């Protein structure tokens, strides 16, 4: 009460091709980077053309909570790259009162850990594992955001 | 507790209140008369003393010190990463209870954890039969390391290895898992030193913070103190003379090294140690970049003129080679100038950047892949590639790391579009020989072959792709010209759209006959083929008809966001156009005037399509690091658009350190 | 190790094969049902067990963790630094054991650091009598610490403190130290745990960590882990949702001093410990910084659209007052913008500074200081009151806390010139009412009675004098004749005449008579007296005969410099005037073309005369801080030396960090 | 002998009415700190200033010994000033030979520590002691500079 307040986030994994969720829920760190970049890459053209707008780009994700699930993952024990949908809530200043809930999904997505902690002291579990977005050649990807608050 | 050992090789008393049992040796050491008076047997043991401290470096006493400039010397075969030679040795017999102890920690480095365990339990048994109970602790300290690996690698198999590797794997039978999980059941590393021999307890106390973590935290701790007074020092513009508080961190970063590669401790794969080895080194490079750009007051140049710059030496390349993972050798170059920076030895380089591609063909080329040793080593092997660009290569070496790069390393830890990355970062301090070239054509033949089944997409983390594969040469080529392309167009019939518009985008490289014959059948003007399509130069000038399918996309994006308002969502689009068309109207490059119809759509469209109605509250700052300069011009000279980007920058630019920012601050808009 | 306490008071399974014990009770935490199925004394044991509980903090487990709002209080008088009261309760009658303890230290706190050892002897033997097993070992843990305490203050008066004072003051009796020295003499903290009975070492295990040195070596570890990250992910641009690592901090920086201070244990005042304060504040107000200064695209904010602002309340002014030394608060000031921070709780805070404040009065005001006591307060004192700038304060606090630091505060640790620039810094965010006006003069006055010392000089580290204080009085309230000073010269005649610097140096304030006293008596002969009498501005112009003056030392200067060039000796003058000489020319003050032949001695002087003929390698980019507003606007008007200045400025703001050079390119150069 | 390098200093301390000699022979750290700023004065009025030449300035200083003097710290055991002489050498970087000395002279140090070095276990002495320099009203003093490498 005198000084600290919290949140609440939450993570869902997903698969394509069904209706597979074989992942994680509840991203402790729940680190999220964004950037943009440019280089010389491109340093000399033919010119009279236009422009390319390259940007690079890059979406950088974390979440450590683990527990993936029994079910699904002992039917994988016998490359759709998966997806992910994510979801929180979102509160207003003047009230602070339930209205509006962030709805976010990304259409690529590719675990690459570094696999090995070897921590001289056993942690107490939280896998913290990075994802990186792949994408594709047709369109869109990144990110497809959606909002509550139709109050 | 009777002395202290100062790093730069001293020794100052501390405790001592008898005779000086320590001051008397050292001056037997300089004169030499005084050696010649004691007996053979007493010569051979001031000898005996006299080459050891030689070998640790406790050089004279601090009353007398001088200009001390201790040696670093680092011998063992897991260091100077010889993987070649280590099979040699192991495929021999011992000769020795010394022996096998090397070898259990040779094994523990190839990866092969299941072996050691095995040769560490022969020297358990094999080593209660002497007196010299050194071997037998160390071995316990290693037996139980390797046991700890064996439980975290086994379970994080289990845990995300089947969506990282995509299959299940399981390297220990599980008889062995069920021997080790009953064996170490009832074992507390704490108390270890404390059951040994009133003995052991007496003559070896130096190997007791080994047992427990301790060790670790008790030097974490002093270069937190280090770290502290160093960044200090830099933001009071200080000097200091004698022992500078950063060279103590370099001696204890390589002091501490050598001590667990030289007594075959298997604690240094572990992430704890790592930790150590980042930040020691980290705070040093950081201090150069400092030194370079002080601001001279009155007396550096008296004291230090000519400025004596840190040289990054072979001793210091595998360090940063070994131990660093990818995100982290990014941040540096983000605060550091670290082309700058001096790298000396460079013929040495050349050996152990060499040493990985060699290794890096035979795993992969051969059907068997050590799991184990892949986890340890590919990350080694991942920052080695990258970190290239800042050293000199032969032309000779350089075929071998290209020719590996593009070919060997898997899908899995280096995609497509990050292949692409990496061999342009080794464009930038070397050339591009007709060697080189020769490789990278390969790439884009092999690969053009594997396109042609109907689902054998590709993903990206640049969205890259092989379009600008091709860009390399002809960014540095002329008239590469391509023949394995031609053959593979001169025999492409027809029905191949992936193959079509794979080497479509590919045209520069591509050869006269097989353009035009290409250029038949050839994709329509879709939007994406309009775009991509000027990407190689095909489409000159913009006709109506071109116009017209832009004037399509818009409507359609239209229709999409009354859509997304309506259902309140929002998306942010690798592929998102708007901000590309924006730019096309205020360079002239499209005329017709209904683009004004679709204000209010995209924030970056209407920052150039209606700069006078324009809301600048809703610019984003980012958008400058994607224009380039014939925009930044024409972004200067515009009277609706200088008043207020000029703010902005301001702002940032004192509210940042980014000085990307600040460049494009100077040079264009001032 | 059965379960996992969180810092955040959840708490998560960590090793239980078997019944959730934890899970149980946090279940019958909500179901009052259930908990009415008890017997009365299970009962109570729940309530026993309840009250404990939630005293501690822990509220709920993981799974059902809502929005956990922890609150903190800190309720040790020694904290809320309430040095009077406590004043009394030493003064009490002692009830029970316990109470014994909580004198024991607040003992200590006073510097009475004589009797506090023989009552920590005292209770020691009466405690085993009540069977209470935590009130002995601490009582030990505190004594070795106050013994150390005791032994490193003995030395230091005798090393370095007679210089610090100028006397061997004494504050141990030489019989104490000797018992003291005798009873611990062999004491190795280590085994005080392995001593306990059996007993204790199965309930009290929890307070092992406080026998070693492990404890602060334990805690601070995780810091450097901590803070490692958070600079990372600043230079990321990341967004971390829910509970930020820097949070992290925070909980465990109050859970620290809570358990180091209502315990009432020692090892607050150790330096060691202030360590952990100083790097974890640190990188707090640092974090908050970067917070406030990024971008965004659009769901930036949408990741928690909202922050702590690190609103800084009432005990982290109480952090900060303490735990920093002078240069240590400076260190921050130069990264961050404190001014732009917001402080709550401005009424609490207020009786802080008047609490520091009115003890100062006590202590200095009467022949008795405590010593000891002036070696742990003296460093809390100053910081308290530097920092006091960005407070809000109130009319009555401002009127002490300007009372007590002019005329009490001791000289040594604070000259004549550092008060300027503390009572000028206790303005910048308030004003200067007439309640103020009147005690700045009381302390002239008083100064002003102190100006007949025959050898005194005013011997000062920034080079302001009383004046200025009366020139500070002037910049707000410019018509503030003086009273008393006025009468002060009238009496005096020209016989005793070193207070002529000081009348004639605070000119500024006299009656218009008193001024007419001045006239006849004074006089202007020496270069001094040009610039202290331009210091005022009433010198105008310069006369001819002025004018011969300035030559006239000028030559002084040549006949000088060629001898140390002969002599091969090179010197850097303190408050070169010279310097200052050259700006008028360049400033069209003095047109004579006579100082032209004085050109190639100091590079300052260089640089304004002569640009036609003046390398730009001796520039000095330090120089352009000190220049005027003014100034920098007729160098930026130049056309010589614009543009080679542009070059070096431009070199600097890109390798450089210095705003104050950001800002100084930007406004005038553009 | 691969890589590493080290240099020395000295320092000489002395009180004014004589030469009473006070010295550390080394100083590690021995870290010297010379700054200069200014936030804002004048009251900006009178039109032509005519002059404005503030600089504050301060230099401050720093040392390492466990040797205080043996004489008359045992005299005094049971304000006049206590001035410092910094003395060391300059190499030339093409001969590396002893050719050049450096002689500092500072008139007014202070002696302002931090008497609460109180510390939480028994170290290696290391008595640091800190310095800030002080000047008078009358003239000239800090530094003054002289060196060899005559020659």
């Amino acid at each position: 009460m005198k000084t600290v307040i919290q949140d609440t986030a939450d993570v869902y994994f997903k698969r394509k091709s069904d209706g597979k969720l074989v992942f994680t829920a509840e991203a402790q760190t729940a680190s999220f980077s964004q950037a943009i970049s440019e280089e010389k890459l491109r340093g000399g053209i033919g010119n009279k053309p236009l422009y390319i707008l390259k940007s690079e780009k890059e979406i950088n994700l974390t979440v450590k909570n683990a527990f993936f699930d029994l079910e699904w993952l002992a039917m994988t024990q016998g490359s759709e790259r998966y997806e992910v949908e994510y979801r929180t809530i979102a509160y207003n200043p003047d009230t602070e009162e339930v209205y509006s809930d962030i709805y976010i999904q990304f259409p690529n997505v590719s675990p690459s850990g570094e696999f090995e902690m070897s921590l001289e002291n056993g942690n107490a579990l939280a896998p913290e594992i990075k994802f990186e977005a792949l994408a594709d050649t047709d369109t869109d990807e990144m990110a497809v955001v959606i909002e509550a608050s139709r109050d | 507790y009777d002395y202290h050992f100062e790093v730069n090789g001293t020794v100052v008393r501390h405790k001592n209140k008898g005779f000086g049992y320590m001051e008397r040796f050292f001056e037997l050491k300089e004169s030499c008369d005084e050696r010649s008076k004691l007996s053979k047997k007493q010569y051979e043991r001031f000898n005996a003393l006299f080459n050891f401290f030689e070998k640790n470096g406790v050089i004279c006493m601090a009353k007398d010190a001088g200009t001390l400039n201790t040696s670093i010397e680092i011998n063992s075969l897991a260091y100077h990463g010889k993987y070649d030679v280590m099979k040699k040795f192991i495929e021999e017999q011992s000769v020795s209870i010394e022996d096998d102890y090397k070898k259990a920690f040779f094994l523990a480095c190839l990866g092969r954890w299941e072996e050691s365990y095995d040769l560490y339990s022969n020297i358990i048994l094999n080593s209660i039969d002497e007196s010299n109970g050194c071997v037998y602790y160390l071995s316990q300290i290693n037996r139980y390391r390797i046991y700890q690996s064996i439980t975290q690698a086994v379970t994080q198999f289990n845990g995300l290895g089947l969506l990282t590797f995509g299959r299940h794997y399981k390297p220990f039978t599980d008889e062995f898992l069920a021997r080790i999980e009953r064996e170490m059941t009832n074992f507390n590393i704490d108390d270890l030193f404390n059951g040994m021999p009133f003995e052991f307890q007496k003559k070896y106390k130096i190997l007791e913070f080994l047992s427990d973590n301790q060790f670790l935290y008790d030097d974490t701790v002093k270069l937190f103190e280090l770290t502290n007074k160093v960044r200090s020092e830099m933001s009071e513009g200080s000097y200091s003379f004698g022992m500078s508080s950063d060279i103590v961190v370099l001696l204890r970063l390589y002091d501490n090294l050598r001590f667990l590669y030289e007594n075959c401790l298997w604690s240094v794969s572990f992430h704890e140690f790592h930790q150590y080895i980042r930040n020691s080194m980290s705070l040093l490079i950081e201090k150069a970049e400092y030194e370079r750009t002080r601001d001279i007051d009155e007396l550096g140049f008296s004291f230090f003129g000519k400025k004596s710059g840190f040289f990054m030496e072979y001793y210091d390349f595998v360090n940063i080679s070994r131990h660093f993972k990818i995100d982290d050798i990014k941040n540096l170059e983000r605060s550091c100038s670290i082309d700058k920076i001096r790298f000396g030895e460079q013929e040495k380089i050349e050996e152990y950047l060499v040493g990985i591609a060699e290794e890096i063909t035979k795993q992969f080329s051969a059907n068997g892949m050590n799991v184990v040793f892949y986890t340890q080593f590919i990350s080694e092997a991942k920052a080695a590639l990258y970190f290239a660009k800042y050293v000199k290569l032969s032309e000779e070496g350089l075929g071998k790391i290209v020719k590996a790069l593009l070919f060997y390393f898997p899908e899995r830890d280096l995609d497509i579009g990050k292949r692409y990355v990496w061999l342009e970062r080794l464009t930038k301090c070397n050339e591009l020989p007709k060697s080189i070239i020769s490789i990278i054509d390969d790439f884009l033949v092999l690969q053009a072959e594997k396109h042609i089944d109907q689902n054998y997409s590709e993903v990206s983390s640049n969205g890259l792709y092989s379009r600008d594969y091709g860009a390399l040469i002809k960014h540095f080529e002329k008239n590469f010209i391509s023949k394995r392309l031609s053959e593979i167009t001169l025999c492409l019939t027809q029905d191949k759209q992936k193959q079509i518009d794979f080497l479509f985008k590919l045209l520069p490289l591509l050869s006269t006959n097989a353009k035009s014959h290409l250029l038949s059948f050839k994709s329509v003007e879709n939007i994406n083929d309009l775009m991509n399509g000027i990407r190689i130069g095909l489409i000159d000038e913009f006709t109506p008809e071109h116009e017209e399918l832009i004037i399509e996309y818009l409507e359609t994006r239209k229709v999409n966001y009354i859509v997304e308002k309506e259902k309140g969502i929002q998306t942010f689009s690798s592929n998102d156009y708007m901000s590309t068309f924006g730019i096309w109207y205020f360079l002239e490059e499209i005329n017709n005037s209904k683009m004004e119809e679709f204000i209010g759509m995209d924030d970056q469209y209407d920052f150039f399509v209606d700069p006078e109605n324009f809301d600048y509250k809703k610019f984003i700052p980012s958008w400058l690091k994607n224009y380039n300069d014939k925009l930044l011009g024409k972004i200067a000279g515009n009277k609706h658009m200088k008043h207020h980007v000029i703010e902005v920058l301001k702002e940032r630019v004192k509210n940042s350190n980014d000085k990307r920012y600040l460049e494009i601050l100077m040079n264009y808009f001032i």
